RNA sequence: GAAAGAAUUAAAUUAAUAUAAUGGUAUAACUGUGCGAUAAUUGUAACACAAACGAGUGAAACAAGUACGUAAGUAUGGCAUAAUGAACAAAUAACACUGAUUGUAAAGGUUAUUGAUAACGAAUAAAAGUUACGCUAGGGAAGGGUAAUAUAGCGAAAGAGUAGAUAUUGUAAGCUAUGUUUGCCACCUUCGACUCAACAUUUCCUCUUGGUUGUAAAAGCUAAGAAGGGUUUGACUGUUCGUCAAUUAAAAUGUUACGUGAGUUGGGUUAAAUACGAUGUGAAUCAGUAUGGUUCCUAUCUGCUGAAGGAAA
RNA sequence: AAUAUUUAAAAUCAAAUAUAUAUAUAUUUGUUAAUAGAUAAUAUACGGAUCUUAAUAAUAAGAAUUAUUUAAUUCCUUGGAAUAUUAUAUUUUAAAAUAUAAAUACUGAAUAUCUAAAUAUUAUUAUUAUAAUAAUAAUAAUAUGGUAAUAGAACAUUUAAUGAUAAUAUAUAUUAGUUAUUAAUUAAUAUAUGUAUUAAUUAAAUAGAGAA
RNA sequence: UAGCCUUUAUAAAUAAUAAUUAUUAUAUAAUAUAUUAUAUAAAGAAUGGUACAGCAAUUAAUAUAUAUUAGGGAACUAGUUUUUUAAUAAUAUUAAAUCUCGAAAUAUUUAAUUAUAUAUAAUAAAGAGUCAGAUUAUGUGCGAUAAGGUAAAUAAUCUAAAGGGAAACAGCCCAGAUUAAGAUAUAAAGUUCCUAAUAAAUAAUAAGUGAAAUAAAUAUUAAAAU
RNA sequence: AGUAUGAAAAUGAUUAUUUUAUAAGCAAUCAUGAAUAUAUUAUAUUAUAUUAAUGAUGUACCUUUUGUAUAAUGGGUCAGCAAGUAAUUAAUAUUAGUAAAACAAUAAGUUAUAAAUAAAUAGAAUAAUAUAUAUAUAUAAAAAAAUAUAUAUUU
């Protein structure tokens, strides 16, 4: 099981301890998705930043490449070269 | 006070709705955290994900902060909370010993659910 | 059952600690007593604390020696945290390291010790004032905020009012408004007169009206509406103000960069000259007094007063 | 009805959540309003218009204020189900029945994603010719606001060294194109010159001016 | 000079940052009244003395038809009672920058573990700039619980930060501009028109109260509950 | 203050195109009609260029500051000129040459090759990593603090 955590809010008005926690967690920019294997340690860290973050549990995690592939929009065309 | 910080003493309807939504989101986050921990513990014992999700007896979190957050006396949910504590902080130097939450700096990030028993 | 001992429990650190205050101290760091008077000793001190550097603090250990203790051991001054000062230059000893041709020496070094720089990281062995005759470089390293005060109001009403707190008056304390006074802050570096005034209303006169055992009448007093019109001339003083004289229906109070100096004035305030009283050894100085005494501007834009041309009628 | 308090969910009751559970225990939530008081000087001053609804009568308006809420309404556990609504189509007699849909409120940043481009680093490739390299191109990721400041890389200008070429050329100017463009290049036009101290690499600088 | 910034590197390198575990108690199960495992509860290893709370000791304040210690009056024949005056005791009730006997949270902070490594610490060799700061929020000192005041503490922003909101806006609410593109999610803030975007529900107001800068004691009129 | 040349700009007058006499502010940018001009591939329902219909956004620049649209500094406009340079040295770094030596070759010198110590006649494994050795303090010699030296080839 994995927490899919997302940095919903910015770190602009945020004090330095909370910023440091966010950095440790692995979230860079706003809206940058990170999957974390569930445990007590990561849960407590997430609780510490509960108002900046959106968490949701998952069966499986996704690698960055997989996430990118999921994101990619449908090109509404099929090329045929001649 | 020649510089004009034109901040109204009370919130609009739309502001209040947003605040409520934010409060609900933090409760949801907490719920997710507890749920994931429970699922993990079920897996450790030796159940599948689906089986863990089904389980009648949900495991309560052992770490302290999480356990406190779970308690409504310490950290109440938005549905539990009073109208007043959603939209008014305690401020000892204000008249009424109360102040709009919107007047708190970084109120959109910072959480503040519980006021004192009689203030 | 009794005596004696060992004591334990409770309380206490409120006494006492060389000395401030704080922390600690009865397991005593406090107190008494024997010995002693040594460790208020000598070389290396890691490692920490603190910490810009300079310094500061605790200190295991190794080596030499000493005092107490049967021993275990303890002592590198004081229960702790203040009790202090760099270099340079001199001075005194010890060291045996250098010895400007060699030898001595001198002189320098090492080690220990000495006195102060209190503006206390100490500029020199050694330095105060004055300028309105001043000069250069720079900095700004009434308006704005406030409303203690001031002015005005409100609530409550002790108390005056021949009797009755609320006709009229309204202690001290309470709640406000104003930005008209005297302050405070430091974002921001001229008083009066003449002339012309515009605005406010918290109304002085004129109009309407409520109350007035304290409206008989007439004069008043107090309150509500009301800014249309009106609201002074002289003697004194630079004065606003104030005192008075003579009037007036009344001689209201403000705001406007305490309106108005590219509109006038320049009496006050103000620099150069001079004198007086006081202050100073003095040059000179003054919340002093007096005589004298320096800014100018053809209007580009805004605005206002008038007057034309062009124009879409 | 009258007198006198209080304006309260602490207690109390009601409702909801969590532990054994038709109950107990613990927690959470629910208890007035209006007016007057009210007030200065260029000019009304919610930013302005303007906002409080009304039958007859609308295929139609009825806070745009304050307080508690929702995203049609009601149960069940974000989700489904039922209910009526609204719109539409069909069938029947402007109505009725059947069915399809809408229920994801929306606006909103130079936020994030997508969509492409650039540079830098990390990790994989491909092509072409310290090949464990270089150049170019892919993919995935992270980064790219900036005063004082630090670091890296370029360009314009002028001189010195080397140096083809040529009026069908070169230089300068103007105009319009081109290349991710302080620069250079193409074409046209103009004026000069029988011609670049030219391209390129080095060396250097009286090497770039809206600020004294 | 240190603090904060930059460049280039170094490893028998993770020492950095964040959180968890650590404790106490209960119930159940298994071994020998103890230990281990599981579950739950508890602001949960160590350090602390602010808020709060409290009146212990210290310093202060109040009351007793209470008691004692004396004094001033007073009635009968020096003894005695009452109305007392202070102190002390007793009992009850109170507060303080330099009182804390109770006592948080935040905090300081340790080991291992996990997560951050396209990331941190440390060290080495070198370059700086800066030492006028401002506002907002919270807790204080000064001021008058005055100042766009002053002095520092913590956090953020501005400083050096453009973009959206707050009418206009250095410091507030969101959010960090490599260059475009403009389909989708949005933040704060909004959705009658000006102006991009709206429909509902239940109450209350009638004062234009109010509608993004809340003005007090008090008065009058209602309204609930007892 | 040479001589030629000179569509360099500021600046003036005039003409052409276009907009402008009911509209208000850094005079630009973006949207967007219209009018005009040019266009030897406008085939057009075309393309570029010029031009304050109309709409939206838009508080010159610098300096100095906690902070400036500021009514703080400075500039009338344009042209030319106007500011981290040199010498003698020292320390770092990068590369290149040579390398236990380098530079220089006449010798002399500088740096390196050994660490110390105020200084002196002292100076690096007696049988291997420091537990050995060297120096300074101390000493009979060790120990003790500090730094340095040693595990086919010297750095
Ligand atoms: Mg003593
Ligand atoms: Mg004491
Ligand atoms: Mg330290
Ligand atoms: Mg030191
Ligand atoms: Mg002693
Ligand atoms: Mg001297
Ligand atoms: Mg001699
Ligand atoms: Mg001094
Ligand atoms: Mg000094
Ligand atoms: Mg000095
Ligand atoms: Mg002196
Ligand atoms: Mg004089
Ligand atoms: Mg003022
Ligand atoms: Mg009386
Ligand atoms: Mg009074
Ligand atoms: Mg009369
Ligand atoms: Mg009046
Ligand atoms: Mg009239
Ligand atoms: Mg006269
Ligand atoms: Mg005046
Ligand atoms: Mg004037
Ligand atoms: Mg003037
Ligand atoms: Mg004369
Ligand atoms: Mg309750
Ligand atoms: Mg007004
Ligand atoms: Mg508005
Ligand atoms: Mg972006
Ligand atoms: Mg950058
Ligand atoms: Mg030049
Ligand atoms: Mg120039
Ligand atoms: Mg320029
Ligand atoms: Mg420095
Ligand atoms: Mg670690
Ligand atoms: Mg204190
Ligand atoms: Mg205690
Ligand atoms: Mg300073
Ligand atoms: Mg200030
Ligand atoms: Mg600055
Ligand atoms: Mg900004
Ligand atoms: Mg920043
Ligand atoms: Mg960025
Ligand atoms: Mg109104
Ligand atoms: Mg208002
Ligand atoms: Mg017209
Ligand atoms: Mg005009
Ligand atoms: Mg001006
Ligand atoms: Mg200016
Ligand atoms: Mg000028
Ligand atoms: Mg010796």
């Amino acid at each position: 099981v994995f927490y899919k955590v997302t940095l919903s809010r910015s770190l602009i008005g945020v004090p330095h301890t909370t910023k440091s926690i966010v950095k440790s967690l692995g979230l860079g920019k706003r809206g940058s998705i990170v999957y974390k294997k569930v445990n007590p340690a990561i849960a407590g860290s997430l609780a510490k930043v509960k108002e900046l973050v959106k968490v949701e549990v998952t069966e499986h995690e996704l690698t960055p490449s997989q996430q990118r592939e999921l994101r990619k929009s449908n090109p509404g065309f099929i090329v045929e070269k001649r | 006070g020649g510089l004009l910080w034109k901040i109204p003493w009370r919130m609009s309807t739309h502001q209040k709705t947003r605040q409520r939504e934010r409060l609900r989101n933090v409760d949801q986050v907490i719920k997710q955290l507890t749920l994931g921990l429970h699922v993990q513990r079920c897996q450790d014992k030796g159940l599948t994900y689906q089986e863990a999700m089904e389980s009648k007896k949900k495991y309560k979190p052992r770490s302290k902060s999480l356990r406190l957050l779970n308690k409504p006396s310490v950290f109440p949910k938005e549905n539990q909370m009073s109208s007043k504590d959603k939209y008014w902080t305690f401020d000892k130097k204000a008249v009424g010993y109360r102040k709009g939450i919107h007047k708190v700096p970084k109120w959109t990030k910072i959480s503040i659910r519980k006021a004192p028993k009689f203030f």
